[PDB]
């Protein structure tokens, strides 16, 4: 009839990939940041914020490129290729470390994008939207560890650099700086991962090994018709298999999708709050009560107290090379020495 | 044109120079 | 009273529309000729 | 020192939802 | 607590995050979570209809 | 004092394992 | 109508009752240390 | 006919150990 | 037999019940208000504002009464120190005893509507169902929102008929309520300047009436109707729950980073001050600016205001806390008593050895001296073998300027070594820690458990939010596919998904 | 997947030109101006023997071509 | 003066959407009714509720009113 | 066939008006044309904020 | 001193018996 | 017989509701104060 | 603190005797 009426005619036409009215975000927003972090890996330094060479112009492997944050004095603002810090200059945008900025704040974009394509195909094709709700979860852990921890906390160069060997600085950087481990949200987290691992494997194993007989060899991938009103795993036998073995076992497999459904989101959303009350810097460092104990009762010597007392030897060495702004030269003296060891 | 002639060009078309610009890195007689 | 600021950044006003004008251009262009 | 606090908010946290899922509970296998 | 002393000190001695082995495991618990998650999306999305919209989707 | 609080929620988790595996409902068929 | 036409029943069987109890002790297990500091 | 996809799959095969045989090289003693 | 998750799905349709739980929603959060109120106003402790603020104290909801001007209890006390005569009916009392009020009138009128849940408003009179028509109740609520935010800038913000709001010193020496003068130009956008605070409802409540009135008079297109599902409740939900999470990032950015709504003198200061320099770098100018007149030390150190020296202190930047190091500043480290002084460290020869200051993420920073320059020329070692920079090997001594302790001395490296450990953290503070049983380490403050508690809640009603777009939207298909899904799922033979325009 | 065989015009020739002009813009080092990266000898003036360190925010333009 | 760039006065119906099916009590509920209602013929009758007393509000039967009051 | 109150006399009108929604496109350009500007008014106010946009009587020194 | 074992018994009388109650009255009213 | 034939329900109407519920806090409120002593 | 406990109780108790006057079982007839 109108506009908006050929325009949903194409969009929406069929062909061998699928852009939308969603699509129209997610391909465009997207696949810059892709881009993006190729090149910073690639052509692109990092000399003059961090002090890092790490390109592959500059004789760096693929595990050790890194697209790095900027400065600590380009302490908040979006480093925009125009604007009051680089002016349009290009060379000096990607000397200034606006490729991580391009790339991560457009790729936030990507996430949404992809969740809308995510959910505008399970309209097209008149289905149930559960499998919106859970790609949420790794939209809520890359904002929590992207965008909100370098928010609060004075600067975008505290924020893990799109790498490999850059993460690794990362997870070190929390366990010598934050003891990110003592979070009971980061428990929540790890039992999430390691539960849907588990049940993974579980299912996987169970299915395909309780299966009906079909076909007439022992290959038993041939006896699958994909237009079938029968089963192809007996629900009783594994039923009775896992309740002997086991003890509880499931009878309902509507429940089973729906609990692999459940358990790593639950894990990630339960991380993601986490992470946001690291970045307020209310972490879960040391306690009261065996600190108080362990001032005055010298031989005490839990491997809590032996953590904290490690943690702290990882603070004391690694800075001073890992955030030169500081300006901080420590004399070998003052660095925690454990008496040559 | 064709979404799919774009979809086809458009991500392996830098792919080559990136390629041969790498190669180029490996071969820097240092 | 513009500062360059204000200056650079208007004219990722006038960016913005001309990339959501192009999009809409590309539609346009291939929608209403196949229909 | 330990807390006044922490022990009633460990009685509470067990008592209050415990017997919330005791009342559907009991509830529903009334009838059944 | 005895646990991450374990990992750490490993970490310090033996260097596991730069292992090939390492981050084939990674891959294999991230990876894990990915398929358990979009086959229990996949699956839950596409539940026959057989009872109501008061009660629960599990009867 | 809190050793007690501990002990006690060991024994209560144990004690709904227990509780689980054996006065379950019944499974039932068809 | 002066009744409800809308009084509806909660239904909540053993096997939720124990996935209850079990998260709530397994809660309790968890952030009690911590609470207790 | 044509040339088949086993040996356009072999060669590709061929030119890709190659290129990591070459970057292996280039891995041990090249920057 | 509904599941315990979807027991409020019997007042989908039920809307004086639904008014109902709205009233009792509305009465439990006026309840905690009073309640909070009352518990804090027990709890709080007026005796020295100067040493012992209220955000020292762990005080949450009187730094909002006394944000929007309520500056007097009943006691005759008040915040700034001095006493007032009259107290009038709005105290802080009378405050919370009026949200108690309404906690219990909008009890009784809660229990009204479900018990005569079935008159005839909440019936269509045209066909004879039970529906409500939802933009002309966003009409009448939006005007009414309007109303009541142009009528508060107007009146009770630029004093005009109420008594304004809390407008302070930027350097948080001589806070107090003012009248508010609204700034129009381009300084109202500026958040520093609570005239923008001002100029913002006046326009904001006409705006709102207008808009409101424009959704009374008209009505949507049959295109959005359908395109948003406006005969149904739920997208309203949907939409709000958005509306308000979007509200909760910016009430705790503003909250963290610090603005003219929250006041340094209210909410103590924020963590970007520290790491900045500014209270340091603003008494360092105030001293050099009167030792250039030709005043000597102690009687220059000895002009700046012990609240002006408290704000130089890491233990009120409130980055130092702790998630399960619960309650309050005081109970942290002890109650501000005695401000000894500035500290200054000569070598051997009379040069100012300098005490490089802890920045926020090291827990035990250790212990340097820096020179004029940069260099490090002292230290207290870890290992105490072979130490070539000790303070009893160099000689270190102290002086004091100002403070409690004015115009002392010290050389002996077992008080050296302590005033260095302390002065570590900022200026020199004399505390308390036998009154209320401290344990020394830091806690948090109000300014950062407002932003925790807004920023957890702001990202969990984000996944409430998406929860909600979808189980709107996905109405028909709630409960299961059909029986009858076709052969549409194919792979380019139907050219088009599902869509039925041109195939 | 299998339904190429096209030796075409287009296609083939002008691969090798994209790989000629990958090689020369690393080869020339028309890259390391275009990026900005420095070069093996480029990396410590004779007036700097550090890693540069980025110190002021809004002059960060008049700054880093000092720090070149 | 035949002024009506706009056409605010303008006769235009007023397409009318039933009710959807909210009732939950039974599976698979519907959605809104397009093109269902013959659209609700728009009149300008003064009727005598005191809350909204002409039932419309585009109409010259408001608008004269409003203009010499105005 | 319910509850009579003069409340439910007087605020019937404004629960009368159930469905009597607009064919065609309506106030739809216009209402896109204020979501821009509000768009494009909260992009200015985020860039004051942040300080990428430099402006003359913003002072941004935590002073005034 | 106040009695902080006294806090928890007072708790503790409240809540148990007032659940033990409910559960008896929803089993009862659930049936009629 | 394998299924118990003494299987019976337990009964409380409203009317004991409210006098358990006001024995329970009258004690409290009477027992408080010497308990806090 | 104990204040508060006490004020709760009182207020418990009158709680109680509210709803036991207002939301009783009607007494029925025949
Ligand atoms: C769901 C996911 C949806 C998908 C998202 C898609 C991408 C959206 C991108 C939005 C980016 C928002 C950040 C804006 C950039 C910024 O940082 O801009 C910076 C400003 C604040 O600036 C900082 O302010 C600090 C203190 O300033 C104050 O003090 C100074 C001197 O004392 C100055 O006077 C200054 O003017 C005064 O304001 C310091 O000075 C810093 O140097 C300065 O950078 O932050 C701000 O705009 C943020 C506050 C206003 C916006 C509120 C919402 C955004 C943040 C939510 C969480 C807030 C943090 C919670 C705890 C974590
Ligand atoms: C749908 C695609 C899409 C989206 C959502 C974005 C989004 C973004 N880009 Mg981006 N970009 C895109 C495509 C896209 N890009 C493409 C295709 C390119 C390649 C040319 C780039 C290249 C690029 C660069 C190089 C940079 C960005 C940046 C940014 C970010 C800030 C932009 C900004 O401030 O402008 C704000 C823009 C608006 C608010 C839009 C204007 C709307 C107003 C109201 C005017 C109304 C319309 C106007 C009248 C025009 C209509 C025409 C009329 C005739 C009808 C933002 C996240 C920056 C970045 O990464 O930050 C670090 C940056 O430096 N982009
Ligand atoms: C503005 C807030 C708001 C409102 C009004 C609603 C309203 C509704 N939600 Mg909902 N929801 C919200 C936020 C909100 N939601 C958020 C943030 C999430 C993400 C966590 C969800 C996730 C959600 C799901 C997954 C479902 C609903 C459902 C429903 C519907 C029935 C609720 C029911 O019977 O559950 C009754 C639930 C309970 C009795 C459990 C309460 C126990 C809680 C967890 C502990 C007590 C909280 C405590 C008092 C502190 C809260 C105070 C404050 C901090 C908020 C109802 C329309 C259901 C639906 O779609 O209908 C089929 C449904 O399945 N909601
Ligand atoms: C209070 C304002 C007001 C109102 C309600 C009306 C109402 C009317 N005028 Mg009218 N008019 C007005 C002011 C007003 N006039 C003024 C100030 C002038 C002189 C410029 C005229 C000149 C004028 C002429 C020449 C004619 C009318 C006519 C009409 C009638 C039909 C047109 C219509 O739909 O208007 C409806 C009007 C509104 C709904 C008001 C909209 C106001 C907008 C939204 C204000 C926002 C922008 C603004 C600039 C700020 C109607 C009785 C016609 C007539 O009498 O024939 C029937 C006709 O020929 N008018
Ligand atoms: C179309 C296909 C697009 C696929 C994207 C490829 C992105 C990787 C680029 C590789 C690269 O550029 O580095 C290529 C670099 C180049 O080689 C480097 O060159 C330098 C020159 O000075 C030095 O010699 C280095 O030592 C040398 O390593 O080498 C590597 O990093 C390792 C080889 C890369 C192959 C390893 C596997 C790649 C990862 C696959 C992950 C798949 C699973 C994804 C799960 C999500
Ligand atoms: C395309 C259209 C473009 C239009 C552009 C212009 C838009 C303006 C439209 C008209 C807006 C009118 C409001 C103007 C108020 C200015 C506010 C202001 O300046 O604040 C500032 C003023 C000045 O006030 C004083 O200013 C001083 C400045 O130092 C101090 O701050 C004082 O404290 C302060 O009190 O505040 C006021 O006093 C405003 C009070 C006037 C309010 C009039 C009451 C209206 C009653 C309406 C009755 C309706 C009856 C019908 C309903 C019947 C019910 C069924
Ligand atoms: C009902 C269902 C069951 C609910 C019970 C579960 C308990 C709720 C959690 C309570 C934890 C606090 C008790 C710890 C003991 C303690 O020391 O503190 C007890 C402290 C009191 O502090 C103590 O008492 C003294 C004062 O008299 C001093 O202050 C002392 O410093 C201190 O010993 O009180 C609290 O902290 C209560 C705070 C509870 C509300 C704050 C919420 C925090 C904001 C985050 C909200 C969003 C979270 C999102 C995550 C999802
Ligand atoms: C031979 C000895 C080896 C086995 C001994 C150990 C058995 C372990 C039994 C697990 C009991 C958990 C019961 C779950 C509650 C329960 O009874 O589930 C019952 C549930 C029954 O499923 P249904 O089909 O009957 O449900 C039907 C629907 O209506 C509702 O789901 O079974 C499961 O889903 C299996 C999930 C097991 C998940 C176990 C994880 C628990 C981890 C451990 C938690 C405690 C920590 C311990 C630290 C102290
Ligand atoms: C253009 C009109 C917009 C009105 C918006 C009103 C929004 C709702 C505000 C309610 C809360 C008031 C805030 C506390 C107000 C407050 O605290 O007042 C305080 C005061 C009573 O307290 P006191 O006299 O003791 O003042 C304390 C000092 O004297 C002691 O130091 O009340 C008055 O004297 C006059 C109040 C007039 C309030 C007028 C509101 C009632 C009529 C509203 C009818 C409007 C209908 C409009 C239809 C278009
Ligand atoms: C920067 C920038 C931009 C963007 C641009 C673009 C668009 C780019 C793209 C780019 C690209 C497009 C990239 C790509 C890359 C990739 C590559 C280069 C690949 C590699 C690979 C390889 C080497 C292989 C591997 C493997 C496989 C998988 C197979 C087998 C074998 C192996 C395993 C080895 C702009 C101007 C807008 C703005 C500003 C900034
Ligand atoms: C009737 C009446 C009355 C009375 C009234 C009253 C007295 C009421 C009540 C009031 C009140 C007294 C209320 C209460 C409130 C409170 C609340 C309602 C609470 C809430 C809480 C919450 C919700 C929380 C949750 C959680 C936890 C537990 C902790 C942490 C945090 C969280 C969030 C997690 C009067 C006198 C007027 C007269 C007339 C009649
Ligand atoms: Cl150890």
């Amino acid at each position: 009839r109108t506009w908006f009426d050929d325009a949903d005619d194409w969009l929406r036409q069929d062909r061998f990939v699928f852009v939308g009215w969603s699509g129209l975000l997610l391909f465009p927003c997207a696949y810059f940041a892709l881009g993006g972090w190729l090149t910073g890996t690639t052509f692109v330094t990092s000399w003059y914020t961090h002090g890092l060479a790490t390109s592959y112009l500059e004789g760096c492997n693929f595990l050790t490129a890194a697209v790095s944050t900027p400065a600590n004095s380009m302490a908040h603002s979006l480093l925009f290729v125009w604007g009051p810090e680089a002016q349009g200059d290009f060379t000096r945008w990607c000397q200034l470390g606006g490729l991580w900025a391009f790339v991560a704040l457009h790729g936030a974009f990507g996430l949404i994008g992809f969740m809308l394509r995510q959910f505008e195909i399970a309209r097209s094709v008149n289905l149930r939207p559960y499998n919106a709700i859970a790609f949420s979860a790794p939209i809520a852990v890359f904002v929590s560890v992207f965008l909100i921890y370098p928010l609060g906390q004075s600067g975008w160069f505290f924020a893990p650099s799109f790498g490999v060997a850059a993460i690794f600085r990362f997870i070190l950087f929390f366990q010598g700086f934050h003891n990110w481990t003592l979070n009971p949200f980061h428990m929540m987290g790890v039992a999430g991962v390691l539960g849907a691992a588990l049940l993974c494997a579980i299912h996987g194993a169970t299915v395909e090994n309780t299966l009906f007989e079909d076909g007439d060899g022992a290959n038993t991938f041939r006896a699958f018709n994909p237009t079938q009103a029968e089963e192809t795993y007996s629900m009783v036998t594994a039923n009775r298999f896992w309740s002997q073995i086991f003890g509880v076992a499931f009878s309902n497999k509507r429940w089973l999708h729906f609990f692999m459904l459940l358990v790593p989101v639950t894990g990630l959303w339960m991380s993601a709050i986490g992470v946001v009350g690291l970045a307020l810097n209310l972490r879960a460092y040391d306690f009261v009560s065996q600190e108080i104990r362990a001032a005055e009762d010298p031989e005490f010597e839990t491997f809590y107290t032996k953590n904290i007392l490690l943690n702290e030897g990882i603070r004391a060495w690694m800075a001073a090379q890992d955030q030169p702004h500081e300006r901080l030269v420590f004399p070998e003296e003052v660095l925690p020495r454990g008496n040559a060891l | 044109f064709t979404v799919r002639w774009l979809a086809i060009h458009g991500i392996a078309v830098p792919t080559i120079f990136f390629l041969g610009a790498i190669t180029a890195m490996q071969f820097i007689q240092r | 009273a513009v500062t360059p600021s204000l200056k650079n950044f208007l004219g990722s006003l006038i960016a913005g529309a001309t990339v959501l004008g192009g999009i809409a251009l590309a539609i346009t262009a291939v929608s209403k000729f196949d229909k | 020192e330990v807390n006044i606090y922490g022990l009633t908010a460990t009685a509470l946290f067990i008592i209050i939802p415990t017997s919330f899922l005791l009342i559907l509970y009991v509830k529903t296998a009334s009838t059944q | 607590s005895g646990t991450f002393n374990f990992m750490i000190v490993f970490q310090a001695e033996h260097n596991i995050l730069m292992h090939p082995f390492h981050m084939l495991g990674v891959a294999g618990v991230f990876g894990g979570s990915l398929f358990s998650a979009m086959h229990g999306s996949l699956v839950t999305s596409s539940l026959i209809r057989e009872t109501t919209e008061n009660e629960s989707a599990n009867e | 004092m809190e050793a007690l609080v501990y002990t006690f929620l060991l024994v209560g988790t144990l004690g709904i394992i227990f509780f689980s595996i054996f006065f379950r409902d019944p499974p039932r068929m068809i | 109508a002066r009744p409800n036409p809308n009084k509806q029943v909660v239904e909540l069987n053993r096997t939720s009752l124990y996935w209850g109890l079990l998260l709530i002790f397994v809660l309790a297990v968890l952030f009690s240390s911590y609470i207790f500091n | 006919g044509r040339i088949p996809l086993w040996l356009v799959g072999t060669e590709e095969g061929t030119l890709a150990i190659g290129a990591i045989s070459c970057f292996f090289y280039g891995f041990l003693c090249w920057f | 037999g509904l599941p315990w998750y979807r027991v409020h799905t019997v007042v989908i349709n039920d809307p004086g019940r639904l008014i109902s739980v709205h009233l009792m929603h509305t009465a439990l959060v006026s309840g905690w208000a009073g309640s909070m109120a009352l518990f804090e106003i027990s709890v709080f402790d007026p005796s020295d504002p100067v040493l012992n603020p209220m955000w020292r104290q762990g005080m949450f909801v009187l730094p909002f009464m006394t944000r929007l001007g309520i500056t007097q209890s009943w006691g005759g006390w008040t915040i700034s120190g001095e006493t007032a005569t009259n107290p009038g009916i709005w105290s802080y009392e009378g405050v919370a005893a009026a949200h108690i009020i309404l906690s219990g009138a909008l009890f009784l009128a809660s229990v009204w509507h479900w018990t005569y849940w079935d008159l005839e408003l909440f019936r269509d009179p045209r066909t004879g169902k039970t529906a409500l028509d939802l933009p002309k109740i966003f009409g009448i609520h939006l005007f009414l929102s309007g109303l009541l935010c142009f009528g508060f800038g107007a009146f009770h913000v630029t004093g005009v008929f109420g008594p304004g709001i809390w407008v302070s010193d930027p350097y948080g020496l001589t806070g107090r309520v003012q009248p508010v003068a609204p700034s129009w130009g381009a300084d109202g956008f500026d958040p520093y300047n609570p005239g923008g605070i001002a100029s913002h409802h006046i326009a904001a409540g006409i705006l709102g009436v207008l808009a409101g009135l424009f959704h009374l008079c008209v009505r949507p297109s049959i295109r959005l109707y359908f395109g948003l599902s406006m005969g149904s409740i739920e997208t309203v939900l949907s939409s709000s729950i958005a509306a308000v999470f979007w509200a909760a990032f910016v009430v705790a950015g503003t909250m963290w980073y610090g603005s003219a709504a929250t006041p340094i003198e209210l909410f103590g200061p924020t963590r970007y001050q520290w790491d900045q320099g500014f209270f340091q770098q603003e008494i360092q100018k105030r001293v050099q600016a009167s030792l250039a007149e030709g005043a000597s030390l102690s009687d220059a150190w000895s002009r700046i205001p012990e609240k002006l020296a408290f704000y130089d202190y890491i233990g009120n930047n409130p980055a130092k806390g702790g998630l399960f190091r619960t309650g309050a500043m005081n109970s942290g480290d002890g109650i501000a008593v005695g401000w000894l002084g500035h500290a200054s460290f000569k070598d051997q020869e009379g040069r100012e050895l300098f005490v490089r200051r802890m920045p926020t993420f090291f827990e035990t920073f250790p212990v340097l001296l820096l020179d004029k320059d940069g260099i490090v020329r002292a230290d207290v070692p870890f290992r105490k073998a072979e130490s070539k920079y000790s303070i009893e090997q160099v000689g270190v001594s102290v002086t004091f300027y100002g403070g409690e302790l004015d115009g002392l001395t010290f050389t002996d490296p077992a008080t050296v070594k302590k005033y260095a450990r302390k002065a570590q953290l900022g200026e020199i503070f004399e505390f308390d820690r036998s009154t209320l049983q401290s344990d020394g380490v830091f806690r948090s403050s109000p300014r950062g458990w407002f932003t925790f508690g807004h920023v957890c809640f702001a990202l969990l009603f984000f996944f409430g939010h998406i929860w909600h777009g979808a189980r709107t939207i996905f109405r028909d298909v709630f409960a299961g596919i059909d029986d009858d899904i076709n052969d549409q799922v194919e792979f380019g033979k139907y050219k088009k998904l599902g869509d039925t325009s041109s195939l | 997947i299998l339904t190429s065989i096209r030796y075409w015009v287009i296609h083939s020739i002008t691969v090798p030109a994209l790989f000629i002009a990958g090689w020369l813009f690393v080869s020339t080092g028309l890259a390391y101006d275009v990026f900005g990266t420095p070069r093996p000898n480029e990396y410590f003036t004779e007036d700097r023997q550090e890693a540069p360190l980025i110190t002021d925010r809004f002059n960060a333009l008049e700054q880093v071509k000092k720090l070149s | 003066r035949g002024f009506d760039p706009l056409g605010l006065s303008k006769p235009s119906e007023f397409v009318v959407i039933g009710v959807d099916e909210n009732d939950q009590n039974a599976a698979k509920n519907n959605k809104g009714s397009v093109e269902a209602i013959v659209q609700a013929t728009p009149d300008e009758v003064s009727s005598e509720n005191r809350l909204a007393p002409y039932s419309e509000v585009f109409g010259l039967a408001r608008f004269r009113e409003c203009e010499l009051i105005h | 066939p319910g509850l009579v109150t003069p409340l439910g006399t007087l605020l019937r009108p404004l629960n009368s008006e159930a469905g009597k929604v607009l064919p065609g496109w309506g106030t739809t350009v216009l209402m896109a044309v204020f979501i821009l500007l509000f768009a494009a008014f909260l992009l200015i106010i985020l860039e004051i904020y942040n300080s990428s946009l430099i402006l003359d009587d913003v002072s941004m020194s935590w002073e005034t």
